RNA sequence: CGCUUCUUCGGCUUAGCUAAGAUC
C-alpha cells in the first residue's frame, strides 16, 4: 500500500506566481493552434 | 421487447405566441375548457383550450414561473417561481388568496394532492415541503435528497408523493409519516421529470441516460426508453397509452407505454426571430380527453400537438421485430 | 416635423452641398468631422 | 496609380460649381 | 486572491429551520401572516365536468 | 527592530543604528573588558558589534550558530 | 528592447505541551474547514489521513464515516477510507470497508479490484475467489 | 498640460500595462503614467502601438483601394480606414504623400519634393499618437526613473488593502508571540463558545457492523 | 429601415397551423372565471 | 381603540417576550425577495440552472472542473452583448456555446425589457429614486448604440439609401436657387482678415460661459480653460493653428456620447476634444457671419 | 475527452488573478472577424 | 539478468451581480 501511494505522489517572465505559471501553460496549450494566425503579427514587432 | 400497441401520429395545428420569456409550465383545467402557463416573463397567461384566446394574463410573481398546477376538486390554481413563493390563485377573484413561504430557493416544481387539501413543492434547496392548502402550515419537509429537486407528483395511495433530483435518484414517500421508503437509484444523471400512468399502477422518470418505467407501490424497474439522449425535462402519460417526453434540445418523442416503442420523434423548429438555441421544450401537458398535446417551449411561444385523424394502421405498419 | 434629418444626411451629399456654399477645405473640414469614432463607456464605432 | 491621382485632383480640389470658371478635364480612367 | 464574493458552486440544502423534524421546535414568535386565513375552503360544484362523468360524456 | 543609542540625562537618539536586517533580540551580553558585545537572534543565531566601531549602517561581522538552541 | 518585459515584468519576478497544542490548532483548522466547507472532499482526506498520522485511528474512522455522509458516491473516499485501513494493518476494518464499497457501488471496478488484489496479498485466495466470484454476479464488463 | 510627444520607455508601460489590466480600462492604466490622460492611451493603443496596426510598406492594391475609396468616400477617413485595412492617419498621410509625388510630377518634380514638403514645419502634432516615439535618452532621470520606479512596484502589488495591512500582525507579532512563549519556557484563556475538538471525537459516527469481527485487528500507536 | 429581418418559411408551415400573437386579453380581469 | 389594539398589542408582545425567554430561532427563516435583491437572485438563479445544464449536458466521465469555467465564459458572454462586442469563443464545444447563447439572450431579453418597464415608470412619475433614473439611463444609452451601430453598418451594407437620381435633383436645385440668388461663395479665412479676433473673443466666450454654471473641474475642463486662457494671451497664435487645422487635417479624436435624462425623452449629448472645440467654435462663428 | 474540452476564458475586461497574460500570446479574445467590409457598390454610382 | 543518477511522455485545479458599479 505505500508502494501504490508513492507511485501516485512521482507526478519570457509572463507570471506573477506559479499559479499563473500553470495557467499560462494552459492558455498555450488550449489557444496553440487557435493563435497562430495572430502570434506571427505579434513576433514580426508589430509590423 | 413486445408488440407494440398501434398509435396514431401527432401534428403540429396550433402556435400561440405572447410570453415574453420561456414558458416554464402548463396545466389544464379539470373540466378542459383552458390551460394556464406560466413563464421567465413572472406571468401566468389563461388560455382557452379549444380556440388558443387569452382569456388573462395574471401577473405577481417577483420572478419566474416556472410551476402551475390547477387544482381538481377546488377553484385555486397554484402556482410556484424562482422568487421562492408558492401562491394560491382565487380563481373566482382572480387574486392571490395564499403564500406558502418556507422555500430557501427556487420552486421548481409542485404537484396538488388528488384527494387531500394538500399541496407538495420543490425547491432548489433540495427538500419538497408538504403544505395544508388551507392554513399554509408545513405539514412535513421532505428533506431525503442531496440535490435539487426538479419534479414531484402526487397520488391517492401509497406512495402518496414521489420525487425526482439532480441527484439522480427518485424517491417514494410516505406521505403519513414523511419518510422515503424507497429511493430509486437506477438514473445515472439528473432525473428531471415524472409521469404516473393514468390508468396502469405504473410511473415513468426521465434522465438525459434513460427514460425508465417502474410498477408502483414498490417502484421496481421495468424497462428502459431507450435512445433520446437529451436533457429530457418533460414527460406526459396519455390515458390511452402515449407517453412523450420532450427535451431542453427541442426534439420530442413518442413512445408507446407498453412495448416502449418510440413511434415518432418530432424535431420542433424556434418561432420567428428566435435563434436556433431555443428549440427547447420546458414543459408538457395532455388535456384531459388525452387527444392535445400542449408543449412550452424556449422560444416563448405554447405549441398544440393533434393526433393525426387520417393515419391507421395499414398507412403506419408496425411488425413486430423483437 | 422634418423627422430624423440629422441622423440620415448623407456625408457625401453634405460635402457636394457645403461644396457650393464655402471654400472646399472647409466643406471638407466639416464632413470629416462627422465622421469620427463615437465612444460610450466599452462601446465603440465610427460615426459614418 | 499617377492617372488617378490627378484624375481626382481634378474633383477633389476645384473652386465650387456656383463660381462658373471651365471645368478641370479629367481623363478616362 | 479575492474569495469571499464567490457564487454558488455548492449545492443549496435545508429542511432543518424553526418548526421542522419537530413540531416543538416552533417558537412562540410567529409571522403576521401566519394568522388564522381563509379557514373555510372552498370545493368545485357538483356537475363540474368532474372526471368519470366526462369520460361517460365522450 | 531598530538600535538606538542615547545619551545620559539626554532623551533623543544622537545615532541610531537601523537596517532592514534589525529584529528582536531577546539577550545581549557586554565583554568585561569592552571590546565586544554579544546579541542572540530568536532563530539561533548571532550578530556582533563593535563597542568602538559604532558601524551604523547594520553588520554581521562575526556570526556562529554551533549552539544547539531552537529558541 | 528596453523594459517591456525584462524590466517590468522581471521587475516583479520575485517582490511536551507545545505539541497538544498543535493537535488542537489542527482540529480546530480542519473542523471549521468542514464547517465553512462540506463539499471540499479533499479536506475530509486530509483531515482523516491526519488523524491517521498521529495515530488516533479511532478518530480517523469517525472523520471517513462523516465524509461519506455528504458524498457516500466518491469513489477516492472509499478507497482512501480502505488504503489507511490496510495501510495500518486493519484487515478486519479494511475487509468491513470494502464490503460496504462493492455493495453500495458494484458498477465500481476500482474496488473489486482493490479488495480481490488485498485478499490475494493477504494469501485468503479463497477469499480471493469469491470475491470475483460476487464480481461476476454482476455480469461485469 | 497633457500628452505631448511620446517617449519609448512611456509605450513599454502602456504595453505592460495593457497586458496586465487589460485591453479596455484606461484609466487603471493611465494612472500608471503621468502627463497622459486615458482618452491619450487609449488612443496610443489603437492609433499606432497596437500590434496588427500594419504598419509594412505600402503596395499597389493598397493604394488602389485607397485612391478608390477617396472617389467614393471623400473625407471620410475613419469609413475608409477598415477598407484598406490601415489607420485613418496611415491612410490620411499616405494620400497626401501620393498626392505629394503627384503635384511635384506637375513640372520640376524633384525640386519639388525637397524645397518645403521634405518636412512639417516643426509645430506641434496635433496627435503625436500618430507618431513614433522619441527614442529614450542615453541616460534616464527623474521624470522617468520615478514613473518606471512606481510602474514596476504596482504591477504585482496585488494585495488589497485588507490583505497589506492585517498580515502585518504575522511578522509584528510571532517574534514577541515566540518571545511571549519564552516566557512560558522559563518562568514555569478559558473558551466555552463550542466543544473542545480535542476533547471527544466531534460528532462521532460510529462504523456500521459487518461480517469480519473488527476486534480480531489489534493496531499499535504511533 | 425597420421592415424586416427574419425569414418567411416558418410562416410557410403557417399556412398548415394556427399561429397566433396575442398580446391582450379576452376578457378583463375583473372577470371571474364565472363563478 | 383599545377593542382592537388589544390583540394586537396581545401578539405583539408575546412575541417579544417569546424571544427575550426563548430567544431567536431566525436562522434560516426564508429571506423574502424584494426591490434591490432581484437583480442579485436573477444571476443566483442562472448561474444556478446554468450549471445545472452543465453537469447534465457533459458526459459521465469529465473531471467536473471545467463546469466552472464554462460560467465565466458564460459572464463574457453577457459582457459583449452589453458592450455589443461579437462574442465567439474558438474552441468552445458546440452544446456548451448553444446553451449560454440561450442563457445570454434570457439574460438580455430581461434585461431590455426590464428597462423598459422602468422608463414607463419614470415617465409616468411612478418612481423618484435618482438611482433607479440613473441605472435606467445607462441601460437605454447602450440599447440605443447597440441599435446605432446596427444602422451604422447596415448603412455601408445597404449603400447609399439616397438614389444618385434624388441627389443630383438636390443638388441641381440648389445650384438654380443659389445662381439666382446671386450667392458668393464663403471664402477660406484670409491670412490677415479683418474681424478674425472679435469671431474668435466670440468664440471663447461660448466656451467659458459654460463653466461659470459649474462647482467643479476635471482634467478634460481643466485643459480646455488652458486652452481658452492661452488664446486670451496670443490670439495670433491660436488663430494660426484654428486655420491650419481647417486647411490641413481630416482624422479627430473620438468623440464620446452622452445623454440627457429629461423623462420623457432622452437627448444625446457629445463632448469634442477640447483642442477641436476651439477650431469649431470659431468655424461656426465665421460661417454664420459670412451667411 | 477532446469534444469537451472548453477553452480558458480569457477576458477583457476583469480577471481577479492580476495578471492573466502569456508574452508568447494573449491577443485573442477578440477573435479574427472579417476584415474590410464589402462596402456596397452604389456607394460608386452616387458619387460619380 | 538487477539497482541508482539524469531527461523525457500523458496528466499538471481564474471565487457572482450592479449605471466598464461610480469618479479622476
Ligand atoms: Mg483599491
Amino acid at each position: 500500500v505505500h508502494g501504490q501511494v508513492k507511485r501516485r505522489e512521482q507526478y519570457p517572465i509572463d507570471y506573477i506566481n506559479e499559479k499563473n505559471k500553470k495557467f499560462n501553460k494552459k492558455l498555450d496549450k488550449y489557444y496553440g493552434k487557435y493563435t497562430e494566425d495572430i502570434k506571427d503579427d505579434l513576433e514580426r514587432g508589430t509590423a | 421487447m413486445m408488440k407494440p400497441k398501434w398509435h396514431a401520429p401527432w401534428k403540429l395545428y396550433r402556435v400561440a405566441s405572447g410570453h415574453t420569456g420561456w414558458v416554464r409550465a402548463v396545466d389544464v383545467e379539470p373540466g378542459n375548457q383552458w390551460f394556464a402557463s406560466g413563464g421567465a416573463d413572472r406571468i401566468i397567461k389563461i388560455w382557452d383550450l379549444a380556440s388558443g384566446q387569452l382569456k388573462l394574463s395574471l401577473t405577481g410573481h417577483i420572478s419566474s414561473v416556472r410551476a402551475v398546477k390547477v387544482s381538481p376538486r377546488h377553484p385555486f390554481l397554484f402556482s410556484g417561481g424562482e422568487d421562492k413563493q408558492v401562491k394560491c390563485w382565487d380563481l373566482e377573484y382572480n387574486k392571490v388568496i395564499r403564500h406558502y413561504h418556507g422555500h430557501l430557493s427556487a420552486v421548481q416544481a409542485l404537484s396538488v394532492h388528488p384527494s387531500l387539501d394538500v399541496l407538495v413543492t420543490c425547491a432548489r434547496d433540495s427538500t419538497a415541503r408538504v403544505w395544508d392548502m388551507r392554513t399554509k402550515a408545513q405539514v412535513h419537509c421532505f428533506a431525503g435528497h442531496t440535490n435539487t429537486v426538479a419534479d414531484v407528483v402526487c397520488q391517492s395511495v401509497d406512495p402518496q408523493v414521489i420525487t425526482a433530483s439532480h441527484d439522480a435518484t427518485v424517491r417514494l414517500w410516505d406521505l403519513a409519516a414523511g419518510r422515503s421508503m424507497c429511493t430509486l437509484t437506477h438514473h445515472k444523471k439528473s432525473v428531471r421529470a415524472l409521469t404516473i400512468h393514468p390508468r396502469l399502477n405504473m410511473f415513468a422518470s426521465a434522465s438525459p441516460d434513460n427514460i425508465k418505467q417502474w410498477k408502483l407501490p414498490k417502484g421496481e424497474f421495468m424497462q428502459n426508453l431507450s435512445g433520446h439522449n437529451a436533457i429530457i425535462n418533460t414527460l406526459s402519460s396519455n390515458d390511452d397509452g402515449v407517453v412523450v417526453s420532450g427535451a431542453d434540445n427541442g426534439s420530442l418523442c413518442f413512445w408507446d407505454w407498453r412495448s416502449g416503442f418510440c413511434f415518432q420523434k418530432i424535431q420542433t423548429k424556434p418561432q420567428p426571430g428566435s435563434i436556433e438555441s431555443e428549440a427547447g421544450i420546458y414543459a408538457s401537458c395532455f388535456d384531459k380527453t388525452g387527444l392535445r398535446l400542449i408543449t412550452a417551449e424556449a422560444d416563448k411561444t405554447i405549441k398544440m400537438y393533434k393526433e393525426d385523424d387520417e393515419a391507421t394502421e395499414e398507412s403506419h405498419p408496425i411488425v413486430w421485430r423483437p | 416635423k422634418l423627422e430624423k434629418i440629422a441622423e440620415k444626411m448623407d456625408l457625401t451629399l453634405l460635402n457636394r452641398l457645403l461644396r457650393l456654399i464655402v471654400d472646399h477645405n472647409i466643406a471638407d473640414y466639416m464632413t470629416s468631422k462627422n465622421n469620427v469614432l463615437i465612444n460610450y463607456k466599452d462601446m465603440n464605432h465610427t460615426n459614418s | 496609380v499617377q492617372l488617378e491621382l490627378e484624375n481626382l485632383m481634378a474633383l477633389q480640389n476645384t473652386e465650387s460649381a456656383l463660381k462658373g470658371g471651365l471645368n478641370t478635364p479629367l481623363h478616362e480612367s | 486572491m479575492t474569495t469571499a464574493h464567490r457564487p454558488t458552486f455548492h449545492p443549496a440544502r435545508g429542511g432543518t429551520a424553526r418548526g421542522e423534524g419537530d413540531l416543538s421546535k416552533l417558537s412562540n414568535q410567529y409571522s403576521s401572516k401566519d394568522m388564522p386565513s381563509h379557514t373555510k375552503m372552498k370545493y368545485r360544484q357538483t356537475g363540474q365536468e368532474t372526471e368519470a362523468d366526462l369520460r361517460k360524456k365522450d | 527592530k531598530s538600535v538606538r543609542i542615547w545619551e545620559w540625562e539626554i532623551p533623543v537618539d544622537t545615532k541610531l543604528i537601523q537596517n532592514v536586517g534589525l529584529h528582536a533580540i531577546p539577550t545581549m551580553t557586554k565583554s568585561p573588558n569592552d571590546k565586544w558585545v554579544v546579541g542572540q537572534c530568536m532563530d539561533n543565531r548571532i550578530v556582533l558589534f563593535q563597542l568602538v566601531d559604532d558601524k551604523l549602517r547594520f553588520s554581521k561581522k562575526k556570526a556562529f550558530r554551533g549552539h544547539n538552541a531552537a529558541g | 528592447q528596453i523594459t517591456a518585459e525584462q524590466l517590468l515584468r522581471e521587475a516583479k519576478e520575485r517582490e511536551p505541551d507545545e505539541l497538544k497544542e498543535y493537535q488542537r490548532k489542527k482540529r480546530k483548522e480542519f473542523e471549521d474547514g468542514i464547517r465553512k466547507n462540506r463539499m471540499q472532499l479533499a479536506n475530509w482526506i486530509k483531515y482523516g489521513k491526519w488523524e491517521e498520522s498521529i495515530g488516533e485511528i479511532q478518530r480517523a474512522r469517525s472523520v471517513f464515516e462523516r465524509a461519506l455522509d455528504v458524498d457516500h458516491r466518491s469513489i477516492s473516499i472509499w478507497l482512501q477510507y480502505a488504503e489507511m485501513e490496510m495501510r495500518c494493518k486493519q484487515i478486519n476494518h479494511a475487509r468491513n470497508v470494502f464490503d460496504r464499497a462493492i455493495t453500495i457501488m458494484p458498477r465500481a471496478m476500482q474496488f473489486w479490484l482493490k479488495y480481490s488484489y488485498m485478499e490475494e496479498v493477504i494469501e485468503n485466495i479463497p477469499g480471493a475467489r469469491q470475491i470475483f466470484e460476487r464480481w461476476i454476479e454482476w455480469e461485469p464488463p | 498640460i497633457k500628452g505631448g510627444v511620446w517617449k519609448n520607455t512611456e509605450d513599454e508601460i502602456l504595453k505592460a500595462a495593457i497586458m496586465k489590466y487589460g485591453k479596455n480600462q484606461w484609466s487603471r492604466i493611465a494612472s500608471l503614467l503621468h502627463r497622459k490622460s486615458a482618452k491619450q492611451c487609449k488612443a496610443r493603443w489603437f492609433e499606432w502601438l497596437d500590434p496588427g496596426i500594419k504598419k509594412t510598406e505600402w503596395s499597389r492594391e493598397e493604394d488602389e483601394k485607397l485612391l478608390h475609396l477617396a472617389k467614393l468616400m471623400p473625407t471620410q477617413w475613419r469609413t475608409i480606414a477598415p477598407i484598406v485595412g490601415r489607420t485613418s492617419a496611415q491612410c490620411l498621410e499616405r494620400y497626401e504623400h501620393l498626392l505629394d509625388e503627384a503635384q511635384r510630377k506637375a513640372e520640376g518634380l524633384d525640386e519639388e519634393a525637397t524645397e518645403t514638403r521634405k518636412l512639417k514645419p516643426g509645430e506641434i502634432d496635433p496627435t503625436p499618437e500618430t507618431k513614433p516615439a522619441r527614442p529614450d535618452p542615453i541616460d534616464m532621470d527623474d521624470d522617468e526613473l520615478e514613473m518606471l520606479s512606481e510602474a514596476r512596484a504596482r504591477l504585482a502589488n496585488t494585495q488589497g488593502k485588507k490583505a497589506k495591512r492585517k498580515a502585518r500582525e504575522r511578522q509584528l507579532s510571532d517574534a514577541r508571540r515566540l518571545a511571549s512563549l519564552q516566557k512560558r519556557r522559563e518562568m514555569r484563556k478559558p473558551k466555552r463558545n463550542q466543544i473542545d475538538y480535542s476533547e471527544e471525537i466531534p460528532f462521532e459516527k460510529h462504523v456500521p457492523a459487518g461480517f469480519h469481527n473488527p476486534s480480531e485487528d489489534r493496531y499499535v500507536v504511533e | 429601415e425597420d421592415k424586416k429581418y427574419y425569414a418567411t418559411a416558418l410562416e410557410v408551415y403557417g399556412e398548415g397551423v394556427e399561429t397566433l400573437v396575442q398580446e391582450e386579453d379576452a376578457q378583463p380581469l375583473t372577470e371571474p372565471i364565472v363563478k | 381603540f383599545l377593542r382592537g389594539i388589544t390583540p394586537l398589542l396581545e401578539r405583539w408582545l408575546g412575541n417579544l417576550l417569546s424571544r427575550q425567554f426563548e430567544g431567536r430561532h431566525s436562522k434560516g427563516v426564508a429571506k423574502t425577495v424584494t426591490k434591490q435583491r432581484v437583480e442579485s437572485h436573477f444571476d443566483l438563479e442562472l448561474r444556478a440552472a446554468v450549471m445545472h445544464d452543465i453537469l447534465d449536458m457533459m458526459p459521465d466521465g469529465i473531471k467536473q472542473n471545467k463546469a466552472r469555467v464554462i460560467l465565466q465564459h458564460l459572464s463574457e458572454a453577457w459582457r459583449c452583448w452589453k458592450a455589443n462586442i461579437p462574442w465567439k469563443v474558438p474552441g468552445l464545444p458546440t452544446p456548451v456555446e448553444n446553451m449560454i447563447l440561450r442563457y445570454v439572450k434570457a439574460k438580455a431579453d430581461w434585461w431590455t425589457n426590464s428597462a423598459h418597464y422602468n422608463r414607463e415608470r419614470v415617465r409616468r412619475g411612478a418612481t423618484v429614486d435618482k438611482t433607479v433614473c440613473k441605472k435606467n439611463l445607462g441601460r437605454l444609452t447602450r440599447l440605443y448604440l447597440k441599435s446605432e451601430q446596427e444602422r451604422q453598418h447596415n448603412y455601408l451594407k445597404d449603400g447609399p439609401y439616397i438614389s444618385a437620381e434624388e441627389a443630383v435633383a438636390i443638388y441641381t436645385t440648389t445650384v438654380h436657387w443659389l445662381e439666382s440668388r446671386r450667392f458668393s461663395p464663403i471664402p477660406f479665412p484670409p491670412l490677415s482678415y479683418k474681424h478674425d479676433t472679435k469671431l474668435l473673443i466670440l468664440a471663447l466666450e461660448r466656451l467659458k460661459e459654460s463653466y461659470s454654471v459649474k462647482n467643479r473641474l476635471n482634467q478634460s475642463q481643466r485643459e480646455e480653460l488652458a486652452l481658452i486662457e492661452q488664446a486670451y494671451d496670443n490670439p495670433h497664435e491660436a488663430l494660426s493653428r484654428i486655420k491650419r487645422h481647417m486647411l490641413t487635417q481630416r482624422a479627430f479624436k473620438e468623440v464620446g456620447i452622452e445623454f440627457m435624462d429629461l423623462y420623457t425623452h432622452l437627448i444625446p449629448v457629445y463632448d469634442i476634444e477640447p483642442l477641436e472645440k476651439v477650431t469649431d467654435a470659431y468655424l461656426d462663428q465665421y460661417l454664420w457671419y459670412e451667411a | 475527452q477532446n469534444d469537451w474540452k472548453i477553452p480558458p476564458c480569457i477576458s477583457n475586461w476583469k480577471n481577479p488573478k492580476g495578471f492573466t497574460v502569456g508574452l508568447d500570446k494573449r491577443l485573442a479574445a477578440d477573435g479574427r472577424g472579417l476584415q474590410q467590409t464589402h462596402i456596397n457598390e452604389n456607394f460608386a454610382k452616387l458619387a460619380d
